[PDB]
RNA sequence: ACGAGACUCUGGCAUGCUAACUAGUUACGCGACCCCCGAGCGGUCGGCGUCCCCCAACUUCUUAGAGGGACAAGUGGCGUU
């Protein structure tokens, strides 16, 4: 038999959440950005985002290759409905998940919050974000917990524009003393094109055009072509 | 004889009503009923009100019967009303001059408005915390 | 200038109609109509004792009206709410017993026969006569 | 020498009059398109009470209603709105017959030719469509027709060759070879966005008029400009006198009557008598047609009215 | 309250500077003239700048106005 | 010759509008016989949560909503052809399924 | 065409007799209505329901306590044979007698309280019109109520006796001891 | 500059557009019943055809897409006008 519209798209959604999962435990260290599942009645193809394909692929494909060996495994869709292939960003700077990784790469290897904070801020800027926030919380430094926030350029908080603005990121870092949290928040800049940016502008920005130059009127002229 | 008919239909909060008018002799009828057998028949004279003010001679030229659906009894009836009294203006407009639908109009606007405009009111959506849409449940403190 | 049934009040057609059943004296009547009650959320039994006549004749106008009605949907017709002593009301079905032969003896008068999609409906002869009632009670309506 | 005074007043309309049609074969009616999205046909009675009533309402569009125009035989009237369509109607029955549909934007002004076969209509979208009675596009125009609005296009009545004119908001009077559809004069003297052009019978002159308030008048058939004549705020219509050799304006409050002959003004026709109401602005004077009788002037106002002058010769 | 927030005020404010020759009393002709002119991504902003434009053209020709 | 039913199942209307259109008018293009589009109604599934992990606080809730929208188109056309349009319709975030009833 | 309340009371012959009230008492020729019963929005703005025929009115006021909230079919079934006990009754139209009844009921002087919460002390003001005929009805209604409950006699049969006896101005009412009472209050408050 | 507003969903209007046997309406055929004092261009029908060889049209009612529509815009007052 077959099952409902419903559970159908239930399923699908539940799927895709599940992938992403393990996708992001596998490849956190990859620079993992995301994954984009194309379903075609021949086969349905994944696309992994992520910054770097080199590592994702492996030595001669040996580690995709065992990728798309699991997923065929856990899922239980049949062999040759897998295929699986490694996009890098657009750019890399405008994503809150690759640079919410980075942070967190950074921190666990020892470097300083607030200099690593500083130097991802800059860089997300110098990516040519309207503005961005990074949040980082937790036992800094002594017993008691508490919270740096690094911000800088523009900010949209409130309204519709939010989900299509703004692009934010959660990540957890476990130290030596227990976990700290990561919220980065990138605000993105208006694109005519939807490559790095909104289509559509702000609801509340209006651009009024300045007018042509237009030759004063002496005597009627009556031309004839 | 050509055949000329109007279609036109009424609201009330969710009921609608669907008057065909034809030419004829001056039958009127809800869902294949005379108009008194329609209940409750404690509203009758809401449901007789356009025939009352415009009288027999107007509507003596015509058949019109009327399909109903949706909504509660009084809803529906307050949908008859219009759906007749609309009708009864499309009618007069297309097939005869436009001073008879002006008459008829204005003595109909003039008693009630609601026989030729809907009521725009609808049921408002529950919100949490409380029965429904603006009552809330009862606070306590210690 | 032909009565037919959706033109007379119902209520009276449906007096006139029982009565009918009853005086032609050929309905057939179960044993235990004098001992039980109609539904579940009923509390008495109906005041009427010749309560199955004036059932059949309601039957037989609402398989007028709608025809290809059932077992249940009788049920269904005649339901009603119940109160349950501290608890909220709840909408309750009447009795399938009683809805089940109400129908075998309408098809025992030849008035209801069984419909090809499912359920019961009218006979042309059932329909003959409930127009004959409904010519009737507007006759009387309008002599008086 | 002769003056006009005011008749009487037709009151159907809930909006702005803004176009009014006659037609020599039935003098009895009159045709006019409203922003109540209602074109009314008007039949005249000349009693006491009211001057007309309206007979019949014509409702198919939308949105407001720009432009109405009936046929040679006044049995047929062609509509355009706001909406961006073209509407064909049967006078005798009021029912929509035929729908031209193909601009996106509205259309401002559409007009008949001389026997009934074509079909003319200039939009917002900076473009004139051509089209037949069917009610398919023969032809449309992007060959810098106007980097503006098209706000008036109209056939020239003449024996010599067709020719179709429009005025733009960029300040040109554009004149186009029919049958052919080529750009072939192009006038250069308004200093403002125009409003209305229109042609005198014997299909020599034309008159145009805009926002600068001075009516111009150019020559068809050589191609030069003849005269300009200085009038109120805001020119809305221009008419030609069919029998008289006349120029009639509508100005905002007022109308003024030229003599093109003397260049004299002959009448300016305004009335208002309550002193409270004076604060506010008068209603403007939005259309204007002559009855084929050549008597009688239909002035459409913004005080949804409709408002009748009749000659007396002294 | 009716109050028009600074945006509309400071686009109807341009418009009518850059474009006072196009506009005049009816607030249709000025909406549809908003729209040829301005870019609004709203309906509604681009009614209230229209509405606003229309009140602001009238005072002009009362006469003066501070801005 | 084949009476062949096309149901188009989406969750956002601009790409399930933009594939109907590009399915009616490449259908069009062969001069043949299409029906439709005729639309189902929307369907609308709804999850009311509470917010807080715990039970502390204000009693808040949740609701997450999803609209399922459904399109048919009919044509009578052997296999083939229809197999030539549906190749180019296939778009991501669009279920088609094609049936000869 | 004639317009009679419920098809046999004409509304020509009433007449008011309070210049004060006239403008909020809706009983005349363009507020004739066949029934009690319009689904109007009269409490949509200020002042608004001065315009709801007052028969309509009373039938409003009269659905309470909670266990009759919104059987308004019920309570024009109530006022229409309450009116038929009236003219049986008294021998005239029952419209005049409400109007009467209004009139008589409606306090012309209150006191209002400036109170600490338990101690309460007042001052004697004005009552407007429209105040006048909400505080009539509402008293009327009331008296009605309290009559028709645990005691074998129709809520009809208590609402005519409560509007006869106002309108005669008799103080067997509710309303004209209510009235009375609080009248005597403003006074000794002045 | 953020917040507020703007924004998104929702409820009201469209006899104007798009188009539907998994929605209907009207009309026409067949059939059942009633009135033989008006038997009819008569009434009732959630009874059957009218797309699938050939045997009707059309979206008012039902669904959902694209657009329109309202801006304190018009009038009269009160306001530093
Ligand atoms: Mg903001
Ligand atoms: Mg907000
Ligand atoms: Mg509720
Ligand atoms: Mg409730
Ligand atoms: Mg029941
Ligand atoms: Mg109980
Ligand atoms: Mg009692
Ligand atoms: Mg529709």
């Amino acid at each position: 038999v077959q099952i409902s519209k419903k559970r159908k798209f239930v399923a699908d959604g539940i799927f895709k959440a599940e992938l992403n999962e393990f996708l992001t435990r596998e490849l956190a260290e990859d620079g993992y950005s995301g994954v984009e599942v194309r379903v075609t009645p021949t086969r349905t193809e994944i696309i992994i985002l992520a910054t770097r394909t080199q590592n994702v692929l492996g030595e001669k494909g040996r580690r995709i290759r065992e990728l798309t060996a699991v997923v065929q495994k856990r899922f239980g869709f049949p062999e040759g409905s897998v295929e699986l292939y490694a996009e890098k960003v657009a750019t890399r700077g405008l994503c809150a998940i690759a640079q919410a990784e980075s942070l967190r790469y950074k921190l666990l290897g020892g470097l300083a919050v607030r200099r690593a904070c500083y130097g991802v801020l800059r860089f997300i800027m110098e990516s040519g974000a309207k503005g961005c926030e990074v949040v980082v919380s937790g036992k800094l430094r002594g017993q008691r917990a508490k919270s740096m926030k690094f911000v800088d350029g523009l900010m949209i908080h409130s309204g519709d524009p939010v989900n299509y603005y703004v692009d934010t990121a959660v990540r957890h870092v476990l130290l030596r003393q227990g976990v700290l949290g990561i919220k980065v928040k990138i605000m993105l800049p208006w694109d005519p094109t939807g490559k790095i940016g909104p289509k559509k502008p702000l609801p509340d920005h209006v651009s009024i055009v300045e007018p042509k130059d237009e030759i004063l009127p002496t005597t009627p002229i009556s031309e004839q072509k | 004889g050509p055949l000329q008919s109007v279609q036109v239909f009424g609201r009330k909060k969710t009921a609608t009503a669907v008057a065909h008018c034809k030419r004829g002799n001056g039958l009127i009828k809800v869902n294949g009923r005379p108009l008194e057998m329609i209940e409750p028949r404690t509203l009758q004279y809401k449901l007789l009100e356009p025939v009352l003010l415009l009288g027999k001679e107007r509507f003596a030229g015509v058949d019109i019967r009327v399909r109903v659906k949706g909504g509660g009894h009084v809803a529906q009836i307050y949908a008859i009303r219009q759906s007749i009294s609309k009708a009864l203006v499309a009618y007069y407009q297309k097939y005869v001059d436009e001073a008879s639908k002006k008459e008829i109009k204005d003595i109909l606007i003039q008693y009630d408005r609601t026989l030729l405009v809907a009521d725009p009111r609808r049921c408002e959506s529950k919100k949490f915390g409380g029965p429904g849409a603006r009552a809330r449940y009862q606070k306590s403190y210690r | 200038p032909g009565v037919t049934v959706k033109d007379v009040n119902q209520q009276e057609f449906v007096r006139a109609l029982a009565a009918f059943l009853k005086k032609s004296g050929k309905l057939k009547v179960p044993e235990w109509v004098d001992t039980v009650k109609l539904a579940k959320h009923k509390e008495l039994a109906p005041y009427d004792e010749n309560w199955f006549y004036t059932r059949a004749a309601s039957t037989a106008r609402h398989l007028y009206l709608r025809g290809g009605a059932g077992v249940g949907s009788m049920t269904k017709i005649y339901g009603g709410r119940q109160r349950n002593g501290v608890m909220p009301s709840h909408f309750s079905r009447g009795s399938k017993s009683v809805a089940r032969r109400v129908l075998q003896a309408l098809e025992g008068l030849k008035m209801v026969e069984k419909d090809q999609d499912g359920g019961r409906k009218l006979t042309p002869q059932g329909q003959r006569d409930l127009d004959r009632i409904a010519g009737q009670v507007a006759a009387a309506n309008k002599k008086h | 020498t002769e003056q006009m005074t005011l008749r009487g007043t037709l009151k159907g309309h809930n909006g702005w009059v803004t176009q009014i049609a006659t037609t020599p074969q039935f003098p009895d009616m009159i045709l006019s398109a409203s922003r109540d999205k209602t074109i009314i046909m008007w039949k005249l009675t000349r009693d006491e009470t009211n001057y007309g009533i309206p007979q019949r309402a014509l409702r198919g569009h939308s949105h407001f209603v720009s432009d109405v125009v009936i046929s040679s035989d006044g049995q047929f009237a062609l509509s355009g709105s706001w909406d961006g369509t073209l509407r064909l109607w049967d006078l005798t029955t009021g029912t929509t017959t035929r729908r031209f549909v193909g601009h996106t934007k509205d259309v401002l002004s559409v007009a008949f030719s001389s026997d009934n076969r074509q079909i003319v209509s200039g939009s917002r979208d900076k473009t004139i469509k051509l089209w037949n009675t069917l009610g398919v596009c023969k032809y449309t125009v992007q060959d810098e027709s106007h980097s503006e609005w098209v706000s008036c296009v109209r056939f020239s009545p003449n024996s010599s060759n067709p020719i179709i004119v429009s005025c733009g908001w960029d300040k040109l009077v554009k004149v186009w070879n029919l049958a052919n559809c080529k750009l072939k004069t192009n006038h250069i003297g308004h200093t403002g966005y125009l409003n209305t052009v229109t042609v005198s019978p014997d299909g020599s002159l034309c008159a145009s008029g805009g926002k600068d308030g001075q009516a111009m008048l150019w020559d068809l058939n050589e191609g030069k400009h003849l005269y300009t004549l200085d009038g109120g705020d805001i020119i809305n219509a221009l008419c030609f006198s069919p029998n008289r050799y006349w120029l009639c304006a509508a100005t905002g409050p007022s109308i003024k009557i030229w003599d093109l002959e003397g260049k004299i003004i002959v009448d300016e026709l305004k009335q208002e008598v309550i002193s409270t109401s004076s604060k506010a602005e008068p209603p403007q004077c939005t259309s204007l047609a002559w009855s084929a009788d050549g008597q009688t002037l239909f002035a459409g106002y913004t005080d949804n009215l409709v408002r009748v002058w009749q000659v007396t010769i002294g | 309250g009716r109050v028009r927030t600074k945006t509309v005020k400071k686009a109807a404010r341009v418009i009518i500077e850059k474009y006072y020759t196009r506009l005049g009393n009816d607030f249709h002709t000025n909406k549809r003239v908003c729209e040829e002119i301005a870019i609004i991504p709203s309906k509604k902003l681009r009614n209230k700048i229209a509405g606003y434009v229309t009140h602001l053209m009238k005072r002009i020709q009362r006469g003066p106005v501070r801005g | 010759i084949h009476r062949i039913r096309i149901t188009l199942t989406s969750r956002n209307v601009k790409s399930l509008e933009k594939v109907c259109a590009d399915l009616i008018r490449g259908a069009k293009e062969k001069n043949l016989k299409v029906k439709g589009p005729v639309r189902m109604p929307t369907k609308t599934l709804r999850i009311t949560t509470r917010k807080t992990p715990c039970g502390e606080g204000s009693k808040t809730w949740d609701r997450f909503q999803m609209r399922i929208h459904k399109r048919l188109i009919d044509l009578h056309s052997p296999s083939e052809i229809v197999k030539q349009i549906t190749s180019i319709s296939i778009e991501p975030g669009v279920e088609v399924e094609v049936t000869i009833a | 065409p004639d317009i009679k309340l419920f098809g046999k009371w004409s509304t020509d012959d009433v007449q008011i007799n309070d210049i004060s009230l006239q403008d909020y008492i809706a009983v005349k020729e363009k507020y004739a209505k066949y029934l009690p019963h319009s689904a109007g929005r009269y409490a949509a703005k200020r002042f608004r329901k001065a315009q709801c025929p007052i028969v309509e009115r009373l039938t409003n006021s009269m659905m309470m306590h909670g266990r009759n909230n919104g059987k308004k079919l019920m309570t024009v079934r109530i006022v229409k044979h309450a009116f038929e006990i009236i003219h049986l009754l008294t021998g005239e139209n029952p419209l005049q007698v409400l109007v009467n009844a209004i009139i008589n009921s409606g306090p012309r002087e209150d006191s209002t309280r400036i109170g600490r919460a338990g101690t309460v002390r007042r001052q004697a003001v004005d009552v407007s019109p429209l105040r006048r005929v909400n505080q009539a009805i509402w008293l009327l209604c009331t008296g009605a109520r309290e009559a028709a409950f645990r005691n074998i006699k129709t809520i009809a049969e208590c609402l005519a006796d409560e509007l006869i006896n106002a309108a005669k101005g008799s103080s067997n009412s509710y309303a004209i001891k209510k009235k009375d009472e609080l009248e005597r209050v403003a006074k000794s408050n002045r």
